């Protein structure tokens, strides 16, 4: 793979650990340019790590804490861009990398022997009791000349004393003993003012468009670009999508026209973006824009006519942007909400809340306000679900979760700590990007039952599940699909919870036969549904009742025939 | 002020080797780009190599590459140039230069005056000196010559003055010329007033530095 | 390889007269970052080392004066000097230090045009002392002339000798700006002893006529 998401735990526990490693692999393995932050939290000693051996870019921060590992190989990491930053001003973090209380763990080596860029941002280098070289390191020469007020905090203390550096080195600069580790100076040596060099002459001199370094004075020769990849070549801006005509500025459709797509220059947009009305590839639409789906491809985003009418929004957004759950003084917001735009949560305060005081719990018919929903733009997370419930059956006719935001960067669908029983999202046929993650659930079964990767659309996507009810146990007690599941795929027990039904459908419920030739109401077929005729057409003895719902379509009218209707 | 003295040029028979050492003065030494430049006899300037302040850079030209090897004693404020497997072509003054500003600019803004490497297998051979005695042949009005001719000499070079530095006024030393033999040979040449020929001395110091030959001689006129 | 042409490689003008040298560069030389061409300037004066003429292709270094100007970009540049002054005597060399390998120029050698001057002839015998050695060397002289270029011949009882002598000249003067010629005429000591008269031939555009200075071998 060219490109993969990153993430946005940011310090905290995770919380199932025996996953996380999981997590980091199907996430980062394969992947060369990072489009968010890289956070290697909580690793331990033993830890594989080569799935980031491909590792050449970080659009955003790199967080390595609170990990045992002995080294982490980033070698081939040419460049953090800085797009958002660790505690407001780090771009790179190294945090709190040692053993506290073989022999020895925690962080030896740096080891970012390619790491020419840092675009923004500063480096927080603290409590790495093995970390040697972090020291040697000019940093000045590191970060780009625009930032440079990037500061740093380094500290120095060890438990052990280091060797020097390979005497190959010109100054002691280096990032571990080996040779092949000395920092190799971009920046700081050249001629004129030049953005970055390959040596300190002026045929040694980049382009003004190459960011990490270069192999020659060529824009196509940049080691990373400074503002966009256009097809080989570094470009401050993209080729745009609209030509404007000499007079009339009509739209004429440019052929060689281009979407921005974070450090790159792009035909069209990836599976789960937006394209823009300016020709970005966002995941959130700009102020003054609508998110509409067209008949050409997937959903693009619009100035808008009127001030935009209003659609239902979620956490994570407007005027709920800094709410962490859904509770009882928002859960009359979304009435009625066939699509929510943003994420929900559900946490121990949303059901056991009066923290704060006053604010009443949730009930269990409260919930039933999502029976409508069928889409959610962002995340679905839920760490406590009431005990009467045995399922999420108020998203039933959930379908789409797209995870556009998705939790701690990662995770779409969160299910944890919640003693249901079966899952019950009968609806649910697409994880639009993100992680699923189900795990700590005593009572849940039916997990083995789904088939995940028909919901899911990229490699990099999986389920993590660990400590819920098993699948031998389940089966166990004898908990099977229902008959008329096809290919034996449901998200719970009974005959209404299959993802394709194998005969017929009634509302909610898989059946062998409609109600043709025999029956309570008797019923026309249409797309495998069982629709009941009109009421008011006779009922037939050995034959067809109707054609189709109407009382103009049926065989006989049962009491007053009145063209063009029975009545 | 700056000044940069080379040494250790001379003679070399081909295949073998030589290493040149220019000292520096007058000037912060670690901080700036040093090099060497050669010219042949008669031939343009030729960039052999260079090295950067800290001796962090250094390269060479494609002709010496491999054969030659650069460094730097910051130290001891000296410049060093390892010339191993020697050739025909490599025969020319080699001049240390000091560039501009440590390793970015290589301006060469001050030159030493450079030392002369001789690739031969011919040996050294130093020189006889005989007078050229004045032309009382000339017009005693009037204006009389005078040298002395240093003869049969390899490798070069040979400094030759008048009265240990003294005369200098309208002295002509010419440059050098090649014999048959494969040696060479030198006039030295001195204009003065035809009067001051019987009243003052004239001597000429000839110094040939490979042989270790250094010669003053006086130079008279013969009569009848 | 930035190859450096320059043309011409001869110039002579009369002090006073302004002159100009072209440089050329196979790639150009010009440098965005600091928006200047990374081209150098010297002059070797004969019987010294280069000093450094200009630097960035138009910057003067201190001490060069008023005279001396470097101008042009890119490729093609041009050395100019307002005002020759007779001292300005050398060679004139461009040198970039835009790239590995660092390259100069030919050389343009220039001559100051003084006044038609004929030289001082003056005719030398051979020592004794290097007589007895085996070996006769007869140097003729002509000191302090313009323009340079000038005929010697020998004469040994009027046979023309050609081919057993070799010449030397002086690189242009700074201060007067003359030249000087050595010619030795080299015989042995048996065939120096078989010959009377001994005379060298001067033809030079300062000369209304050949001028001859001669001796006979013995006769004071
Ligand atoms: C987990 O760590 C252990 C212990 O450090 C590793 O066992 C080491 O393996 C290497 C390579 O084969 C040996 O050279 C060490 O001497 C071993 N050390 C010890 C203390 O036993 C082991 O490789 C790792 N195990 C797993 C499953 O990854
Ligand atoms: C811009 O993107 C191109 C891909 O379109 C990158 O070029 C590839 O580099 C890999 C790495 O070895 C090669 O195997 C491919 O042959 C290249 N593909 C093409 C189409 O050139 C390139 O690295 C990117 N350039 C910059 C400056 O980031
Ligand atoms: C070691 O730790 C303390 C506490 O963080 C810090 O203040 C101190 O500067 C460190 N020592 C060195 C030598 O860096």
């Amino acid at each position: 793979t060219q490109v993969c998401t990153g993430t946005d735990m940011k310090l905290r526990l995770p919380a199932s650990p025996e996953t996380h490693l999981d997590m980091l692999r199907h996430l980062y393995q394969g992947c060369q340019v990072v489009q968010g932050n890289l956070e290697l939290t909580y690793l331990p000693t033993n830890a594989s790590l080569s799935f980031l051996q491909d590792i050449q870019e970080v659009q955003g921060y790199v967080l390595i804490a609170h990990n045992q590992v002995r080294q982490v190989p980033l070698q081939r990491l040419r460049i953090v861009r800085g797009t958002q930053l660790f505690e407001d001003n780090y771009a790179l973090a190294v945090l709190d990398n040692g053993d506290p209380l073989a022999s020895p763990g925690g962080l030896r080596e740096l080891q970012l022997r390619s790491l020419t860029e840092i675009l923004k941002g500063g480096v927080l280098i603290q409590r790495n009791p093995q970390l040697c070289y972090q020291d040697t390191i000019l940093w000045k020469d590191i970060f780009h000349k625009n930032n440079q007020l990037a500061l740093t905090l380094i500290d120095t203390n060890r438990s052990r004393a280091c060797h020097p550096c390979s005497p190959m080195c010109k100054g002691s600069r280096c990032w571990g003993e080996s040779s092949e580790d000395c920092q190799s100076l971009t920046r700081t040596v050249c001629a004129g003012g030049c953005a970055r060099c390959k040596g300190p002459l002026p045929t040694d001199c980049c382009h003004e468009q190459c960011a990490a370094g270069c192999t020659g004075p060529k824009h196509s020769d940049c080691l990373a670009c400074l503002h966009f990849n256009h097809s080989g070549i570094c470009e401050l801006h993209c080729p745009a999508l609209v030509t404007y005509n000499t007079d009339t500025f009509e739209s004429m459709p440019n052929p060689e026209g281009r979407y921005t797509f974070g450090a790159s220059c792009v035909t069209a947009c990836p599976y789960n973006y937006l394209s823009t009305d300016v020709g970005s590839c966002t995941l959130v639409c700009p102020l003054h824009n609508q998110e509409v789906t067209a008949e050409d491809g997937t959903q693009r985003c619009e100035k808008c006519s009127k001030p935009c009418a209003r659609v239902c929004y979620g956490l994570g957004m407007e005027h709920l942007r800094e709410v962490r759950a859904v509770t009882s003084a928002n859960i009359q917001e979304f009435a009625g909400c066939k699509k929510i735009f943003g994420s929900l949560a559900f946490l121990p305060e949303s059901f056991d809340g009066d923290p704060a005081s006053n604010t009443a719990p949730l009930q269990p018919e409260q919930l039933q306000v999502f029976e409508t929903l069928e889409e959610i733009t962002g995340y679905l997370y839920i760490s406590a679900w009431p005990d009467s419930l045995p399922d999420l059956s108020v998203f039933q006719n959930l379908q789409v979760i797209r995870g556009r935001i998705l939790h701690n960067g990662a995770y779409s669908l969160t299910l944890q700590g919640l003693g249901i029983s079966w899952l019950g999202l009968r609806s649910l046929r697409e994880l639009g990007s993100g992680l699923a993650l189900i795990h700590h659930n005593t009572h849940l079964c039916f997990v083995h039952t789904v088939p995940w990767d028909q919901l899911f659309r990229n490699p990099h996507q999986a389920l993590l599940h660990t400590a819920n009810r098993p699948e031998d146990e389940c089966v166990g007690e004898g908990l099977a699909c229902h008959q008329l599941c096809a290919r034996g795929h449901c998200w719970g027990p009974g005959p209404t919870q299959c993802v394709n039904c194998s005969q017929f459908l009634r509302g909610q419920e898989c059946v062998e036969e409609c109600r043709v030739l025999q029956g309570l109401p008797r019923e026309y077929v249409n797309a495998r549904h069982c629709l009941p005729c009109h009421p008011e057409c006779q009922p037939q003895n050995g034959s067809v009742t109707c054609f189709g719902p109407e009382a103009d379509q049926c065989v006989a009218c049962a009491h007053y025939k009145d063209p063009p209707f029975c009545v | 002020e700056v000044q940069l003295v080379e040494s250790g040029g001379g003679l070399v028979k081909p295949g073998g080797s030589l290493r040149l050492s220019c000292a520096a003065s007058g000037f912060t030494f670690s901080s700036y780009s040093m090099s060497w430049v050669r010219q042949a006899p008669g031939k343009g300037l030729e960039w052999v190599s260079s090295i950067s302040s800290s001796s962090s850079y250094i390269y060479y030209a494609d002709s010496v590459k491999g054969r030659f090897t650069i460094s730097r004693d910051n130290a001891k404020n000296s410049l060093y140039l390892q010339m191993n497997s020697l050739r025909a072509e490599d025969t020319a003054v080699y001049y240390c230069a000091r560039g501009g500003d440590a390793y970015n600019y290589y301006y060469f803004d001050y030159w030493g005056q450079g030392t002369l490497v001789t690739v031969s297998s011919a040996s050294t051979k130093g020189p006889s000196v005989f007078p050229l005695a004045p032309s009382s042949k000339s017009t005693s009005g009037g204006t009389a010559a005078l040298g002395c001719l240093v003869k049969d000499y390899f490798p070069e070079p040979v400094t030759v003055s008048w009265n240990s530095g003294a005369l200098t006024s309208g002295v002509h030393t010419f440059p050098a010329v090649l014999q048959s033999s494969g040696l060479y040979s030198l006039s030295s040449v001195v204009t003065v007033p035809s009067s001051s020929l019987g009243t003052q001395t004239y001597i000429c110091n000839v110094n040939h530095k490979p042989s270790n030959t250094k010669v003053d001689k006086r130079v008279e006129p013969k009569s009848c | 390889d930035i190859v450096m042409t320059q043309t011409p490689l001869s110039l002579s003008v009369t002090p006073g007269q302004p002159a100009s040298i072209s440089c050329k560069s196979s790639q150009s030389v010009f440098f965005r970052s600091n928006n200047k061409n990374i081209l150098a300037w010297y002059l070797q004066k004969p019987g010294q080392p280069p000093q450094l003429l200009i630097y960035w292709a138009s910057s003067r270094e201190s001490g060069v004066p008023d005279r001396f100007s470097g101008s042009g970009s890119g490729t093609d540049f041009t050395l100019k000097i307002s005002r020759v002054e007779a001292e300005d005597v050398g060679v004139y060399y461009c040198q970039q230090y835009f790239g590995s390998p660092f390259t100069f120029g030919p050389g343009t050698k220039v001559d100051i045009k003084r006044t038609v001057a004929a030289p001082s002839v003056f005719i030398f015998p051979p020592s004794d002392e290097q007589l007895k050695s085996g070996t006769a060397s007869v140097v003729c002289l002509l000191n302090n002339f313009y323009p340079r270029e000038a005929k010697v011949q020998w004469k040994v009882d009027n046979a023309l000798q050609s081919g057993n002598s070799q010449e030397s000249v002086t690189e242009q003067d700074s201060k007067d700006s003359t030249y000087s010629l050595s010619s030795t005429l080299t015989l042995s000591k048996a065939d120096y002893e078989k010959h009377k008269v001994y005379a060298c031939e001067v033809t030079h555009q300062g000369l209304s006529s050949p001028v001859t200075k001669s001796f006979n071998r013995g006769e004071c």
